[PDB]
Protein backbone atom coordinates (compact mmCIF):
# COMPACT_ATOMS: atom_id res chain seq x y z
CA UNK A 1 0.00 0.00 0.00
CA UNK A 2 1.66 3.18 -1.32
CA UNK A 3 1.45 6.41 0.66
CA UNK A 4 0.71 9.95 -0.33
CA UNK A 5 3.91 12.05 0.07
CA UNK A 6 6.67 14.09 -1.57
CA UNK A 7 8.99 11.08 -0.98
CA UNK A 8 12.22 12.91 0.02
CA UNK B 1 -2.65 22.04 8.69
CA UNK B 2 -6.37 22.89 8.54
CA UNK B 3 -7.05 23.36 12.23
CA UNK B 4 -10.77 22.57 12.67
CA UNK B 5 -10.38 20.05 9.77
CA UNK B 6 -8.16 17.98 12.12
CA UNK B 7 -5.49 17.18 9.48
CA UNK B 8 -1.81 16.50 10.12
CA UNK B 9 0.35 19.62 10.58
CA UNK B 10 3.46 17.46 9.77
CA UNK B 11 3.19 17.49 5.98
CA UNK B 12 5.93 18.45 3.53
CA UNK B 13 4.11 21.04 1.38
CA UNK B 14 6.87 20.84 -1.30
CA UNK B 15 7.86 23.70 -3.55
CA UNK B 16 5.30 26.50 -3.48
CA UNK B 17 4.82 29.74 -5.36
CA UNK B 18 7.13 29.24 -8.35
CA UNK B 19 6.38 31.83 -11.00
CA UNK B 20 4.12 31.02 -13.94
CA UNK B 21 5.44 30.78 -17.50
CA UNK B 22 3.31 31.60 -20.61
CA UNK B 23 4.35 30.23 -24.02
CA UNK B 24 4.02 33.01 -26.66
CA UNK B 25 0.75 32.74 -28.78
CA UNK B 26 2.50 31.45 -31.94
CA UNK B 27 4.40 28.75 -29.98
CA UNK B 28 1.19 27.76 -28.10
CA UNK B 29 -0.80 27.22 -31.34
CA UNK B 30 2.01 25.10 -32.81
CA UNK B 31 2.27 22.96 -29.64
CA UNK B 32 -1.49 22.39 -29.39
CA UNK B 33 -1.57 21.29 -33.07
CA UNK B 34 1.19 18.82 -32.14
CA UNK B 35 -0.90 17.55 -29.15
CA UNK B 36 -3.92 16.95 -31.41
CA UNK B 37 -1.77 14.85 -33.78
CA UNK B 38 -0.56 12.84 -30.78
CA UNK B 39 -4.06 12.29 -29.44
CA UNK B 40 -5.34 11.13 -32.86
CA UNK B 41 -2.19 9.11 -33.68
CA UNK B 42 -2.21 7.40 -30.24
CA UNK B 43 -4.38 4.40 -29.43
CA UNK B 44 -4.23 4.34 -25.58
CA UNK B 45 -4.37 7.88 -24.08
CA UNK B 46 -4.40 8.53 -20.30
CA UNK B 47 -5.03 11.95 -18.75
CA UNK B 48 -3.67 12.94 -15.32
CA UNK B 49 -5.36 15.88 -13.65
CA UNK B 50 -4.49 18.13 -10.74
CA UNK B 51 -5.74 21.27 -9.07
CA UNK B 52 -4.89 23.49 -12.05
CA UNK B 53 -7.96 22.31 -13.95
CA UNK B 54 -10.37 23.66 -11.29
CA UNK B 55 -8.84 27.15 -10.89
CA UNK B 56 -11.15 28.54 -13.61
CA UNK B 57 -14.10 27.36 -11.49
CA UNK B 58 -12.84 29.43 -8.55
CA UNK B 59 -11.20 26.70 -6.50
CA UNK B 60 -7.58 27.58 -5.65
CA UNK B 61 -4.70 25.23 -6.35
CA UNK B 62 -2.13 24.18 -3.71
CA UNK B 63 1.24 25.49 -4.94
CA UNK B 64 0.44 28.17 -7.51
CA UNK B 65 1.11 31.88 -6.89
CA UNK B 66 -2.04 32.07 -4.71
CA UNK B 67 -2.27 28.41 -3.74
CA UNK B 68 -3.52 27.12 -0.42
CA UNK B 69 -0.05 25.84 0.62
CA UNK B 70 1.69 28.86 -0.89
CA UNK B 71 -0.37 31.22 1.25
CA UNK B 72 -0.03 29.13 4.41
CA UNK B 73 3.75 29.05 4.02
CA UNK B 74 3.85 32.88 3.98
CA UNK B 75 1.46 33.38 6.90
CA UNK B 76 -1.71 34.18 4.92
CA UNK B 77 -5.22 32.80 4.83
CA UNK B 78 -6.17 31.15 1.53
CA UNK B 79 -8.83 32.65 -0.74
CA UNK B 80 -11.73 30.77 -2.29
CA UNK B 81 -14.03 32.37 -4.87
CA UNK B 82 -16.59 29.51 -4.60
CA UNK B 83 -17.72 26.57 -2.41
CA UNK B 84 -17.26 22.94 -3.43
CA UNK B 85 -21.08 22.40 -3.79
CA UNK B 86 -21.51 25.37 -6.10
CA UNK B 87 -18.35 25.02 -8.22
CA UNK B 88 -19.03 24.30 -11.88
CA UNK B 89 -17.13 21.98 -14.21
CA UNK B 90 -14.76 23.83 -16.50
CA UNK B 91 -14.31 23.45 -20.25
CA UNK B 92 -11.40 21.17 -19.44
CA UNK B 93 -13.70 18.94 -17.35
CA UNK B 94 -16.35 18.93 -20.05
CA UNK B 95 -13.78 18.35 -22.83
CA UNK B 96 -12.52 15.25 -21.02
CA UNK B 97 -16.07 13.89 -20.87
CA UNK B 98 -16.42 14.21 -24.66
CA UNK B 99 -13.00 12.69 -25.32
CA UNK B 100 -14.10 9.67 -23.31
CA UNK B 101 -17.38 9.32 -25.24
CA UNK B 102 -15.53 9.17 -28.58
CA UNK B 103 -12.81 6.69 -27.51
CA UNK B 104 -9.90 9.21 -27.48
CA UNK B 105 -9.36 8.67 -23.71
CA UNK B 106 -8.77 5.24 -22.13
CA UNK B 107 -8.59 6.31 -18.48
CA UNK B 108 -8.55 9.43 -16.32
CA UNK B 109 -6.32 9.64 -13.14
CA UNK B 110 -6.94 12.60 -10.81
CA UNK B 111 -5.48 13.94 -7.62
CA UNK B 112 -8.43 16.30 -7.16
CA UNK B 113 -10.82 15.96 -4.25
CA UNK B 114 -13.19 18.67 -5.65
CA UNK B 115 -15.73 16.10 -6.98
CA UNK B 116 -15.97 17.90 -10.31
CA UNK B 117 -15.02 14.97 -12.62
CA UNK B 118 -17.84 12.89 -11.17
CA UNK B 119 -20.31 15.76 -11.17
CA UNK B 120 -19.41 16.61 -14.79
CA UNK B 121 -20.81 13.24 -15.87
CA UNK B 122 -17.48 11.51 -16.35
CA UNK B 123 -17.88 7.75 -15.94
CA UNK B 124 -16.65 6.51 -12.56
CA UNK B 125 -15.29 3.23 -13.99
CA UNK B 126 -12.77 5.20 -16.11
CA UNK B 127 -11.65 7.41 -13.24
CA UNK B 128 -9.23 6.87 -10.36
CA UNK B 129 -9.64 9.49 -7.64
CA UNK B 130 -6.31 8.78 -5.93
CA UNK B 131 -6.63 11.36 -3.11
CA UNK B 132 -10.41 11.00 -2.46
CA UNK B 133 -13.55 12.97 -3.23
CA UNK B 134 -15.24 15.46 -0.85
CA UNK B 135 -18.63 14.01 -1.89
CA UNK B 136 -17.83 10.33 -1.43
CA UNK B 137 -17.99 8.43 1.84
CA UNK B 138 -17.20 4.77 2.27
CA UNK B 139 -18.20 2.02 4.70
CA UNK B 140 -15.39 0.75 6.87
CA UNK B 141 -17.00 -2.71 7.11
CA UNK B 142 -18.09 -3.59 3.53
CA UNK B 143 -16.32 -0.87 1.34
CA UNK B 144 -19.52 0.40 -0.23
CA UNK B 145 -19.19 3.99 -1.44
CA UNK B 146 -21.93 6.58 -1.33
CA UNK B 147 -21.78 9.48 -3.78
CA UNK B 148 -23.54 12.48 -2.19
CA UNK B 149 -24.86 15.82 -3.39
CA UNK B 150 -23.24 17.77 -0.58
CA UNK B 151 -19.77 17.30 0.88
CA UNK B 152 -19.64 14.53 3.45
CA UNK B 153 -18.24 16.87 6.16
CA UNK B 154 -14.98 15.23 7.34
CA UNK B 155 -11.42 14.76 5.99
CA UNK B 156 -8.58 12.37 6.84
CA UNK B 157 -10.58 9.12 6.71
CA UNK B 158 -12.67 10.05 9.79
CA UNK B 159 -16.17 8.85 10.63
CA UNK B 160 -18.88 11.14 9.19
CA UNK B 161 -21.47 10.07 11.77
CA UNK B 162 -23.69 8.13 9.31
CA UNK B 163 -24.09 4.40 9.00
CA UNK B 164 -24.15 1.97 6.13
CA UNK B 165 -27.66 1.22 4.74
CA UNK B 166 -26.86 -1.79 2.50
CA UNK B 167 -29.11 -4.85 3.03
CA UNK B 168 -26.75 -7.88 3.03
CA UNK B 169 -26.46 -10.74 0.46
CA UNK B 170 -27.58 -13.55 2.82
CA UNK B 171 -30.07 -12.29 5.48
CA UNK B 172 -30.70 -8.81 3.99
CA UNK B 173 -30.55 -6.81 7.24
CA UNK B 174 -28.64 -3.44 7.23
CA UNK B 175 -24.79 -3.55 7.37
CA UNK B 176 -24.66 -0.63 9.83
CA UNK B 177 -20.86 -0.08 9.46
CA UNK B 178 -19.12 3.24 10.10
CA UNK B 179 -19.14 5.56 7.08
CA UNK B 180 -15.93 7.57 6.62
CA UNK B 181 -14.77 10.29 4.27
CA UNK B 182 -12.32 9.28 1.47
CA UNK B 183 -10.01 12.33 1.69
CA UNK B 184 -6.45 11.07 2.26
CA UNK B 185 -4.35 13.00 4.78
CA UNK B 186 -0.60 13.32 4.38
CA UNK B 187 0.97 9.85 4.32
CA UNK B 188 -2.25 7.83 4.22
CA UNK B 189 -2.22 4.83 1.92
CA UNK B 190 -3.86 5.36 -1.46
CA UNK B 191 -6.98 3.36 -2.45
CA UNK B 192 -5.80 -0.17 -3.53
CA UNK B 193 -8.16 -0.62 -6.44
CA UNK B 194 -8.01 2.91 -7.82
CA UNK B 195 -4.20 2.95 -7.70
CA UNK B 196 -3.94 -0.48 -9.37
CA UNK B 197 -6.27 0.60 -12.19
CA UNK B 198 -4.41 3.92 -12.59
CA UNK B 199 -1.06 2.09 -12.63
CA UNK B 200 -2.18 -0.47 -15.21
CA UNK B 201 -3.74 2.26 -17.37
CA UNK B 202 -0.52 4.27 -17.07
CA UNK B 203 1.87 1.37 -17.81
CA UNK B 204 -0.02 0.39 -21.00
CA UNK B 205 -0.70 3.94 -22.21
CA UNK B 206 1.16 5.12 -25.27
CA UNK B 207 0.38 8.77 -24.50
CA UNK B 208 0.10 10.29 -20.97
CA UNK B 209 -1.03 13.90 -20.74
CA UNK B 210 -0.88 15.82 -17.44
CA UNK B 211 -3.08 18.87 -16.90
CA UNK B 212 -2.71 21.28 -14.01
CA UNK B 213 -0.46 19.27 -11.66
CA UNK B 214 3.08 20.20 -10.51
CA UNK B 215 3.75 16.44 -10.13
CA UNK B 216 5.32 16.82 -6.69
CA UNK B 217 3.18 14.26 -4.84
CA UNK B 218 3.81 10.54 -5.28
CA UNK B 219 2.75 8.00 -6.35
CA UNK B 220 0.30 10.08 -8.44
CA UNK B 221 2.96 12.35 -9.92
CA UNK B 222 5.13 9.46 -11.11
CA UNK B 223 2.37 7.55 -12.89
CA UNK B 224 2.84 9.62 -16.10
CA UNK B 225 6.47 8.49 -16.15
CA UNK B 226 5.54 4.76 -16.37
CA UNK B 227 4.15 5.55 -19.80
CA UNK B 228 7.53 6.91 -20.97
CA UNK B 229 9.32 3.87 -19.41
CA UNK B 230 7.52 1.56 -21.92
CA UNK B 231 7.99 3.60 -25.14
CA UNK B 232 5.09 6.06 -24.70
CA UNK B 233 5.01 9.82 -25.07
CA UNK B 234 4.48 12.32 -22.22
CA UNK B 235 2.85 15.75 -22.57
CA UNK B 236 2.86 18.21 -19.67
CA UNK B 237 0.37 21.05 -19.65
CA UNK B 238 0.98 23.46 -16.73
CA UNK B 239 1.64 27.14 -16.06
CA UNK B 240 4.38 26.55 -13.43
CA UNK B 241 7.27 24.20 -14.01
CA UNK B 242 6.69 20.61 -12.91
CA UNK B 243 8.98 18.13 -11.19
CA UNK B 244 9.17 16.01 -14.35
CA UNK B 245 9.65 18.73 -17.00
CA UNK B 246 12.89 17.08 -18.14
CA UNK B 247 11.05 13.89 -19.20
CA UNK B 248 8.32 15.55 -21.27
CA UNK B 249 8.22 14.89 -25.02
CA UNK B 250 6.13 18.07 -25.25
CA UNK B 251 5.64 20.86 -22.68
CA UNK B 252 2.84 23.47 -22.88
CA UNK B 253 2.81 26.56 -20.63
CA UNK B 254 -0.68 27.97 -20.98
CA UNK B 255 -4.13 28.08 -19.47
CA UNK B 256 -5.57 24.57 -19.59
CA UNK B 257 -9.04 25.70 -20.74
CA UNK B 258 -7.46 27.48 -23.75
CA UNK B 259 -5.39 24.37 -24.61
CA UNK B 260 -8.38 22.04 -24.38
CA UNK B 261 -10.62 24.46 -26.34
CA UNK B 262 -8.05 24.61 -29.16
CA UNK B 263 -7.48 20.86 -28.89
CA UNK B 264 -11.13 20.05 -29.41
CA UNK B 265 -11.43 22.39 -32.45
CA UNK B 266 -8.47 20.61 -34.08
CA UNK B 267 -10.18 17.25 -33.48
CA UNK B 268 -13.56 18.59 -34.68
CA UNK B 269 -15.34 17.86 -31.38
CA UNK B 270 -17.79 20.12 -29.55
CA UNK B 271 -17.34 20.64 -25.80
CA UNK B 272 -20.72 19.86 -24.19
CA UNK B 273 -22.57 22.22 -21.87
CA UNK B 274 -23.19 21.04 -18.33
CA UNK B 275 -26.79 20.39 -17.13
CA UNK B 276 -25.92 19.94 -13.46
CA UNK B 277 -24.67 17.11 -11.19
CA UNK B 278 -25.00 13.82 -13.18
CA UNK B 279 -23.36 10.83 -11.50
CA UNK B 280 -22.58 8.16 -14.12
CA UNK B 281 -21.38 4.88 -12.68
CA UNK B 282 -20.52 3.09 -16.01
CA UNK B 283 -19.30 4.40 -19.30
CA UNK B 284 -22.05 4.65 -21.92
CA UNK B 285 -21.38 2.51 -25.06
CA UNK B 286 -18.69 4.28 -27.22
CA UNK B 287 -19.68 6.90 -29.82
CA UNK B 288 -18.10 6.28 -33.20
CA UNK B 289 -14.55 7.66 -33.58
CA UNK B 290 -14.95 11.07 -35.32
CA UNK B 291 -13.84 11.74 -38.94
CA UNK B 292 -10.06 12.21 -39.52
CA UNK B 293 -9.15 15.77 -38.44
CA UNK B 294 -7.57 18.26 -40.89
CA UNK B 295 -3.84 19.21 -40.77
CA UNK B 296 -2.30 22.57 -39.65
CA UNK B 297 -2.67 25.65 -41.96
N1 LIG C 1 -5.65 27.46 -15.55
C1 LIG C 1 -4.51 26.74 -15.48
N2 LIG C 1 -3.91 26.21 -16.56
C2 LIG C 1 -2.76 25.51 -16.47
N3 LIG C 1 -2.12 25.32 -15.29
C3 LIG C 1 -2.62 25.82 -14.15
C4 LIG C 1 -3.86 26.57 -14.18
N4 LIG C 1 -4.14 26.95 -12.94
C5 LIG C 1 -3.15 26.45 -12.16
N5 LIG C 1 -2.24 25.79 -12.89
C6 LIG C 1 -1.04 25.05 -12.42
O1 LIG C 1 -1.51 23.83 -11.81
C7 LIG C 1 -0.52 23.35 -10.90
C8 LIG C 1 -1.20 22.79 -9.67
O2 LIG C 1 -0.27 22.04 -8.91
P1 LIG C 1 -0.45 21.95 -7.33
O3 LIG C 1 -1.11 23.19 -6.80
O4 LIG C 1 0.90 21.51 -6.77
O5 LIG C 1 -1.50 20.76 -6.98
P2 LIG C 1 -1.51 19.30 -7.61
O6 LIG C 1 -2.92 19.14 -8.02
O7 LIG C 1 -0.33 19.01 -8.52
O8 LIG C 1 -1.51 18.10 -6.58
C9 LIG C 1 -0.99 18.28 -5.34
C10 LIG C 1 -1.59 17.36 -4.35
O9 LIG C 1 -0.90 17.88 -3.21
C11 LIG C 1 -1.83 18.53 -2.37
O10 LIG C 1 -1.30 18.37 -1.06
C12 LIG C 1 -3.14 17.79 -2.62
O11 LIG C 1 -3.07 16.53 -1.92
C13 LIG C 1 -3.09 17.57 -4.12
O12 LIG C 1 -3.87 16.47 -4.61
C14 LIG C 1 0.38 24.54 -10.55
O13 LIG C 1 1.73 24.17 -10.85
C15 LIG C 1 -0.17 25.71 -11.37
O14 LIG C 1 0.82 26.48 -12.02
C1 LIG D 1 -21.73 23.59 2.74
C2 LIG D 1 -20.73 23.17 3.76
C3 LIG D 1 -21.17 22.28 4.77
C4 LIG D 1 -20.30 21.84 5.76
F1 LIG D 1 -20.77 21.00 6.71
C5 LIG D 1 -18.97 22.28 5.76
BR1 LIG D 1 -17.77 21.71 7.09
C6 LIG D 1 -18.50 23.15 4.77
C7 LIG D 1 -19.36 23.60 3.76
N1 LIG D 1 -18.81 24.50 2.77
S1 LIG D 1 -17.82 23.97 1.45
O1 LIG D 1 -17.65 25.00 0.47
O2 LIG D 1 -18.32 22.70 0.96
C8 LIG D 1 -16.15 23.73 2.04
C9 LIG D 1 -15.65 22.42 2.14
C10 LIG D 1 -14.33 22.17 2.57
C11 LIG D 1 -13.50 23.23 2.91
N2 LIG D 1 -12.15 23.01 3.35
S2 LIG D 1 -11.48 23.66 4.78
O3 LIG D 1 -10.76 22.63 5.49
O4 LIG D 1 -12.48 24.44 5.50
C12 LIG D 1 -10.29 24.82 4.16
C13 LIG D 1 -10.55 25.52 2.97
C14 LIG D 1 -9.61 26.44 2.49
CL1 LIG D 1 -9.91 27.31 1.04
C15 LIG D 1 -8.42 26.65 3.19
C16 LIG D 1 -8.16 25.95 4.38
CL2 LIG D 1 -6.68 26.25 5.21
C17 LIG D 1 -9.10 25.03 4.87
C18 LIG D 1 -14.00 24.55 2.81
C19 LIG D 1 -15.31 24.82 2.37
C20 LIG D 1 -15.69 26.26 2.32
O5 LIG D 1 -16.32 26.62 3.47
O6 LIG D 1 -15.45 26.99 1.38
C1 LIG E 1 -12.95 25.84 -1.23
C2 LIG E 1 -11.48 25.72 -1.59
C3 LIG E 1 -10.76 24.59 -0.85
C4 LIG E 1 -9.58 23.96 -1.63
C5 LIG E 1 -8.59 23.13 -0.80
C6 LIG E 1 -9.26 22.32 0.30
C7 LIG E 1 -8.27 21.43 1.04
C8 LIG E 1 -8.33 19.98 0.58
C9 LIG E 1 -7.72 19.07 1.65
C10 LIG E 1 -6.72 18.08 1.10
C11 LIG E 1 -5.76 17.60 2.19
C12 LIG E 1 -4.40 17.29 1.58
C13 LIG E 1 -3.64 16.28 2.42
C14 LIG E 1 -2.65 15.59 1.53
S1 LIG E 1 -1.16 16.09 1.51
ZN1 LIG F 1 -21.38 -1.50 4.77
Amino acid sequence: TARKSTGG
Amino acid sequence: VNYAAGLSPYADKGKCGLPEIFDPPEELERKVWELARLVWQSSSVVFHTGAGISTASGIPDFRGPHGVWTMEERGLAPKFDTTFESARPTQTHMALVQLERVGLLRFLVSQNVDGLHVRSGFPRDKLAELHGNMFVEECAKCKTQYVRDTVVGTMGLKATGRLCTVAKARGLRACRGELRDTILDWEDSLPDRDLALADEASRNADLSITLGTSLQIRPSGNLPLATKRRGGRLVIVNLQPTKHDRHADLRIHGYVDEVMTRLMKHLGLEIPAWDGPRVLERALPPLPRPPTPKLEP
